[PDB]
């Protein structure tokens, strides 16, 4: 099959740069059959280009296609707040295959998460599970590492997490985090904690509560 | 025959 | 106006089989081929069948060959996808794409795609247990142990939106979901505001609104 290799995967430009995505084909695309799409969170894909360089109806003039052969570029020539979005690839030349998407998000300045820890309810513990939940509110950039701790054990695949797509007004990210524990040993610990590691924090914060108190 | 082959009428 | 709407999205027990349609109306329907794609929770696009305008030629992805079959009914502007013996890796949003008239079979107007999840899980409501406050500060509601997806949340019945965050469900290795929406607040209004988590899970009929105070 012809795998489509998209690069970069994550963009980060502010409205009125520049953006090139490629897309890069194992095999030559025959009749430049090379399709471009544009998809936003809970939206079906559309159409921007196809045949490498033509424009869909509807679709503004920043938007630019080229290549040939296995090397195409997607050019979005001066970015407008509409425009950071996922974009995929497709060759519709061999059977039908996809890239693996481009994301292009809004670059801002670094902001630090504010922390939170919540312990589970009393609700909660009658059924015999506890579920810890920590929380990373409204920052950038997305990358952050959540480290649970148990008494001062550091958990490792006992927990689950998902993040917000970027926020349309400040450009941040916010996640959460769920510790999960049978309620025995949930009430075996004292000291439940997560510790936040992030570039806007010029050292890891622990925020905690102790079972209990 | 050929899945990539005009698929519409014209 | 040209569009695309597909149904018959639902779960399926691993096995069985389910019939997707997509209606299409705006132009002329007979003249142009149509295409499945899906995309699984979290992934890229996938390529399913093709067929021909007038429904002669069909063909398939190696993924779906002999258990899935692309039809079409012209005079009722119609498409439909029959799924057979589904397993879980065909869960996914399915859409529906027509065939663009420039050369070649690119897709060129999509519909807003229907939901197929292939699960041995019960259909359930959620337990909904409150995040309490311990400046600004923080609570919630987590919503726990669903199924099927989705379910909608809203803090004091729509009127509260500033700072909530509603995060996307992870699934459990149990088959169900859970979800946590949470909002933050100044701390000088926790004696004195009030704050509801409104929960709805239409496929088990469960409305919850639940109270979130400081323990």
């Amino acid at each position: 099959e012809i795998v489509l290799t998209q690069s970069p995967g994550t963009l980060s430009l502010s409205p009125g740069e520049r953006a090139t995505l490629s897309c890069r084909a194992s095999q030559s695309v025959s009749s430049s059959y090379l399709a471009w799409y544009q998809q936003k969170p809970g939206q079906a894909p559309r159409l921007l280009i196809y045949g490498a360089s033509s424009r869909a109806t509807g679709i503004p003039d920043r938007f630019s296609g080229s290549g040939s052969g296995t090397d195409f570029t997607l050019t979005i020539s001066r970015l407008e707040p509409e425009d950071f979005a996922v974009y995929f690839c497709q060759q519709y030349g061999s059977s039908y295959t996809f890239g693996q998407g481009t994301k292009l998000e809004i670059k801002r300045t670094v902001a630090a998460p504010s922390v939170f820890i919540f312990p589970p309810s009393d609700e909660q513990l009658k059924s015999g599970t506890a579920s810890v939940v920590c929380l990373l509110n409204n920052f950038y950039p997305r990358e952050a590492k959540v480290q649970w701790k148990v008494d001062n054990a550091l958990q490792s695949g006992n927990s689950q997490e998902s993040v917000t797509e970027q926020d349309s007004k400040d450009s941040t990210y916010s996640l959460s985090s769920t510790l999960t524990l049978s309620k025995a040993d949930y009430e075996k610990h004292k000291v439940y904690a997560c510790e936040v590691t992030h570039q806007g924090l010029s050292s890891p914060v622990t925020k905690s509560f102790n079972r209990g108190e | 025959v050929d899945e990539n082959a005009n698929a519409n009428s014209a | 106006q040209v569009q695309l709407v597909e149904s018959g999205g639902g779960v399926v027990q691993p096995g069985r089989s389910l019939r997707l349609s997509c209606a299409a109306s705006g132009f002329t329907f007979s003249g142009s081929g149509m295409h499945w794609v899906r995309q699984a929770p979290g992934k890229g696009l996938e390529w399913v069948a093709i067929i021909w305008y007038d429904g002669s030629n069909k063909f398939y992805a190696d993924s779906v060959k002999g258990r899935f079959t692309i039809s079409r009914d012209n005079s009722k502007n119609t498409l439909y996808l029959q799924m057979n013996s589904l397993r879980g890796e065909d869960t996914a949003v399915y859409y529906c794409a027509r065939v663009g008239d420039g050369d070649g079979n690119y897709m060129d107007v999509w519909g807003k795609g229907t939901t197929v999840t292939v699960s041995s899980a019960s259909t359930k409501g959620p337990s909904v247990f409150p995040l309490a406050p311990s400046g600004t500060a923080a609570l919630g509601c987590l919503v726990k142990d669903y199924f099927p997806e989705p379910v909608t949340v809203s803090w004091n019945s729509g009127a509260l939106t500033s700072g909530v965050h509603t995060f996307p469900a992870v699934l459990q290795s149990s088959g169900l979901y859970s979800l946590s929406s949470v909002v933050t607040v100044p701390s000088s209004s926790l004696g004195t505001q009030t704050y509801i988590c409104n929960v709805n899970h239409k496929p088990s009929n469960t409305k919850v609104d639940k109270k979130v105070e400081p323990k």
